[PDB]
């Protein structure tokens, strides 16, 4: 109906700019009347950690989900003994700015309670990955604006500079309506002269976890509620920070900026409890979407360094339940990093370039055997890697015209992998994506070093976000993961109705 | 809604730093002169101006 | 000053109104427009008048 | 599923790889058949004001909803014989260029009667804000290119040069698919030199106001008009045209451009008309959704200097039905910045920072009073805000890495808050968006000067903007504000298919 | 509500931060188990014309629409006599890449068979129209982004030399988060001076021609494919690979480089076999959407130069069923630039602008004839053409600011103009986008050459594509164009019931 | 003087099918025709067809 192999019937649309007669209802939207927000110092706060508590207004309030803190600081520098002389402002116009998200790399772990029941991640190593993946440039350069926000790109900050591109530079240089450098947030200054600076300001950060939500569109606030919580365990270090450059300092590997030290004045988080209308009313116990991610790490001892090529092995895991996503990638050296003041301020968070990779699920293995790595840059970016592909596996060819200066190679942010378990790695039947329970995985993979000065030492985590519902009622409140039964799964009518990259939009 | 409604429409006096005034004035009112102004011819009485 | 009889422009659509704008031109052959301008000394007035139509027409 | 607290409803759905099998139908796109585009010469052009009156074609005509005005032009600068010299010719590379957008700027205000009911907007000062959003980049680029069309970021001119973002630079030195400088716009320079410069070109504006559109997405047009006109009253000023830069003055300073003359020559409307087929009946009469724009201003006599905080209060205002959105900012007045022009010339766009707004409704006060002004800037840039956080609260400090000197701070832009009325004000059971009558509110709300040199006068704006359905006949021009009654919001049956992002797409 | 015109529906809805009760569902994702991957090597490779084929296992196993072939190279250039000059490295940092996209712009013509119907497109040309057309930034960053796949901006690379968006620059350089210029793009240096120099890597091009997909979104993968075989035919020239830039080639036309080989190892090609569930079955015989391609090219003697106008006159043709699409851009000529390299090598890939176009379809003439050339720029964008009003029709007045010099224009990029024959032109009643029947066609238009620098004859050109339903079943491959009768397609229940963007999407 | 390319038959609507039908690219006349020794020297023959 006609003509195909087999008809397939027909419906004629109407050209936009002419409709012209179709139901045309007029719509009116409706919200609880007065949304306000409290603003809540924070008693018990010290450089060790911070502690907020908060009562509701009461129930029968709606608490909007998006929440942040913002704090006020205080940080002195002092110069170095003894690659002095350090001639000219301790620190300088393009180099040296703040790290980003500061005080969400700075927090060892963060914990939150809603109502009774304690939902907590952990920050300092999960946040550099998970930070690349859901967000084009009106994600990017909205709510996330608030902290600083720009990637490390770049290897090693000795390269950078001087860059139009380089990671962190003041606000002058950059492309209109696009993400600004770190430089560009305000920093407040009190003095600086070679031996010393001073700096102090207020920054905003926002709690990242779930549900509360870090990312564009929003959707239905928590209630009804009686207690919540947060608890920031910040961690022990406190100089990571600010970020330094090396070109700057030569070359014993002695530091302008050694030492420093850093102050914090009492904190404040910002949140806002809107009350519905008396006539429409909201059930007694509403049930929301519910995400936790944990990280499982390893430690090698195998040196590899500048760009030599190897091969590894994760270890055996055993995940409850099989997880939503999955992300993989290598990143170098968390031990090796932290002693030296000088580690821990001039070094980036980009992960080596990934040669290729294989993977073992429960009961197969070779998942993946023969797929370029560049095959695992199509998947994904959609799962919105949201990079491009040359800076992915990033190696940068750059040519020297004159005789004779050889040609020289840069360094580069590497790929950090993901695959959500359905769509990739595919399925036993019976099984998808919430079900309980035991599970076994090991990941093997091949990284190369790809940038030039320093010889990484690796370990590779591998986050894994599972999916569930967790239903909030006033006395306490309750989640299962695995919500879904084996036989359950198996034998559910399915729909042509709804669209599957609508699920790209729930989260997150 | 009542019969008739008269307005005034003044412009004082603005010099630019170079001494030059425009005669146009322009304003946004606080509240509506009239209901609705289906209703209305308007018409105008007594206007004047400097001509010096 | 008006002298009679009143001389009538309409009105149009039913938007309760908000601006007063006016403009004060003088013309010259060949008809150019050049925007009047207001001596130190003096302030410039209109006045309106809105009838309802019912009174002056059936 | 099942097995969570409450037991759930259960769905499958496919892949995006495999459906494969899903009831697939083709569909006929039909419009017809004639389609074209009229230039109707502008009767009676001027210096002080454009008329075109135009009258569609043919009976049945539907009108597309794009309309434009092309105006070719003619200006001339003369040098101002002090602080010379004055070596280098007076038009300079990445020094000046057109204020954006120029006409749109330039207009006291434009008229346009639909079939005998006149709708009109004030398009000198509702389009530096309105035009802020709700842009996102994909659009940028599109529809609005043909104006001049990058915005105002810096507080000053004359430090922002040169960046690699300085508002008016050259084509070349803007970042690839971006938005490019206000040099770019291509018009010939018949003489450039000491004491003398003259230039000649074509620019095209947008009509700005609804029904028209000017964001990309396309809706049906306006038929059944009988007669549709424009009319097109000039600002006085007519050197507004130009932009400047501080610096060139340079230390008297008199700017080095001592005067100017701008000249027009006809310019042509551009409208489309489609006709619609036989077959597919148009109704006789039907409805669409129009807006109003109105602003309510206030003048002062305090000022702030160069960085120093304040209050204001606003003036009483009322307003004939709970607007749509409603937009909220302060501003350099403009009772000065008229007379002596070079100021007028040289002096940019941008609004003082609002440090925290606190607005009496009808029936309360002080709503948003604990609001931080980082929380004001949250909502919305859920709204469409689209500028960075950074701009927002303008100051950057930039560092200068040599001893010895002072750092140094700029100012960038800034905050234009809105606040959607069902949304973020709370409306008083029993009503909603669309209720008549009589409402009144005043915005009562500190700010601060961030500029570092002048000393700003302020004023404080209202951009209200009002949803109402106007039904076009023939010849009839009904058009309604209040459409809704309070029995009817009271008591309207909720839906759970559309979701307010959709509401979020109608306009504009 | 009632209280317009004609009085309309209610509905209300929810504002987003509460609903906060509407029936949830738990939608678990099923996707068949045992995803693959592997790259097929080509069976008899060689210089002249390489050609892969593969056969999917079996009936069952459901094919990817995305695929692509990477292949290895080498090249080697030699500094020619008797130009030098004869200085520096032969290449330099600013001047030197490969033509977005390399092996595309190489391509003679990529055949590929599926199930055993032959579908193929001719690529030379075709690439660079369809380049510019769909997409948008996003979607550009993602996948596009293995071919160095930056567009040509400049009408000569003579002039964009340094700006921070020239399109071939190197990494560094390029602004955050942006497109990145064409040089970036990674390969190892063995070698490099003057008289010689040597390069070796690995280019990825992802094959075209439809069905197979290029823009993000997932349809379902061909199946149940029996066999599949590509095979490719490369110009004999191939030196259009490498393109280099003007400036460093001495006066006197004598140029660095001439002359040089390229070598090929041999190259492979992804593609990714996919295999259902145990339960839910692939129907036995299914419909896909089949688009196709089509060239048209008329050239003539006249030459116009350096910015002179002209009109011309295309070749008349018959059309057998109204396309979808059609693309009108006149570019320099192919008879010349592929005689004698260095012009070459050299030459950019940009398009003479338009002043304006005159069309007839059938039986009618002057067509968009009063049209002016701002308003095609308008309809294009529309359809999502991408590129800002400055560049289409481009030129721009950068200008000068030293006593005394001229001030430069540079010629910038080109337009292509693109109409919908249903959106756009207008089909008679009864008649309908996918209708068959003889309509002829022949497009009169004017053009002026911008580039400062040489001399263009111009050869003019027209892409056509119909939209039709192939339907595979192993191992069959009907397809038919004009699905699509004139009765049925005149009756047409017309649904108030699909938008038209979602239909905007599946393109083409 | 053997180089290879396409062709777009133009449409051609009948009315009754034809019982066979004969397709072949040849030399366009014109040429053949203008100047009477290029008018007696060149054949009959076709172009090979490729596809």
């Amino acid at each position: 109906m006609s003509n195909s192999a087999i008809p397939l019937n027909v419906v004629a649309v109407q050209e936009p700019r002419l409709e012209l007669n179709n139901e045309r209802t007029w719509v009116v939207v409706k919200g609880g009347q007065q949304v306000t927000y409290y603003p809540f110092p924070s008693t018990s706060f010290s450089s060790n950690q911070f502690n907020f508590i908060c009562n509701p207004p009461s129930a029968q309030t709606v608490l909007d989900r998006l929440v942040f803190i913002q704090v006020p600081y205080d940080i002195t520098f002092t110069a170095n003994p003894s690659h002095a002389g350090i001639t000219e402002n301790l620190l300088q116009p393009g180099r040296d700015a703040f790290r980003a998200f500061p005080i969400s790399s700075i927090t060892n772990t963060l914990n939150a309670t809603i109502n009774g029941f304690p939902v907590n991640i952990e920050l300092a190593q999960i946040i550099h990955a998970l930070s690349r993946y859901h967000t084009p440039l009106k994600v990017k350069n909205g709510w996330m604006s608030m902290q600083p926000s720009f990637e490390d790109n770049y290897q090693s900050y000795r390269d950078a500079d001087g860059a139009n591109n380089n990671p962190l530079g003041v606000f002058t240089s950059a492309a209109g309506l696009s993400e600004l450098p770190r430089g560009s947030y305000t920093m407040n200054v009190v003095t600086n002269t070679t031996t010393t600076a001073r700096i102090t300001g207020v920054l905003y950060e926002q709690v990242f976890l779930p549900p509360f939500l870090w990312d564009g569109e929003q959707a239905g606030g928590l209630a009804n509620l009686t207690s919540l919580t947060f608890n920031w365990v910040l961690n022990n270090n406190l100089a990571r920070i600010w970020s330094h450059s090396d070109i700057t300092n030569d070359v014993s590997g002695n530091s302008t900026i050694g030492s420093m030290n850093i102050s914090f004045q009492q904190p404040s988080m910002y949140l806002g409890f809107v009350t519905p209308r008396l006539n429409i009313p909201i059930p007694p116990r509403i049930t929301y979407p519910y995400f936790k991610l944990s990280r499982y790490t390893t430690q090698f001892q195998n040196t590899l360094a500048p760009n030599a090529s190897s091969t590894f092995k994760s270890n055996v895991v055993q995940l409850d339940s099989i997880p939503r996503k999955l992300y993989l990638f290598v990143k170098q050296s968390d031990n090796v990093i932290y002693q030296n003041l000088n580690n821990q301020i001039t070094t980036p968070d980009v992960f080596l370039q990934i040669n290729n990779l294989n993977l073992t699920w429960n009961n197969q293995q070779g998942i993946l055997s023969g797929a370029s790595s560049q095959n695992l840059y199509d998947f994904s970016v959609q799962n919105g890697y949201n990079k491009t592909w040359s800076e992915f596996n990033g190696v940068t060819q750059q040519f020297n015209g004159v005789s004779g200066q050889p040609t020289k190679v840069i360094g580069l942010e590497g790929g950090i992998v993901c695959l959500e378990l359905g769509k990739d790695v595919g399925l036993r039947d019976d099984e998808a994506e919430g079900v309980i329970g035991n599970f076994n995985l090991q990941v093997q993979m091949t990284v190369t070093n790809t940038n030039q000065y320093v010889t990484v030492t690796p370990d590779m985590y591998i986050v894994a976000v599972y999916d569930g519902t967790l239903v909030i009622s006033n006395t306490s409140a309750m989640a299962s993961i695995g919500v879904a039964s084996k036989e359950e799964v198996l034998n559910a009518r399915i729909t042509h109705g709804v669209s599957y990259n609508e699920l790209q939009r729930i989260y997150g | 809604e009542p019969d008739t409604v008269y307005y005034d429409i003044l412009i004082p006096f603005k010099p630019n730093d170079q001494g030059f005034s425009p005669a146009i004035f322009q304003a946004q009112l606080t509240q509506p002169i009239v209901h609705n102004p289906s209703e209305y011819f308007l018409s105008v009485v007594r206007f004047s101006i400097p001509t010096q | 000053v008006a002298t009679g009889p009143w001389r009538l422009i309409d009105m149009f659509g039913s938007v309760p109104i908000y601006m007063v704008d006016l403009y004060v031109y003088w013309t010259d052959q060949t008809g150019g427009q050049y925007l009047i301008n207001i001596p130190p000394g003096r302030i410039l007035t209109c006045k309106l008048v809105f009838i309802k139509k019912s009174l002056s027409k059936y």
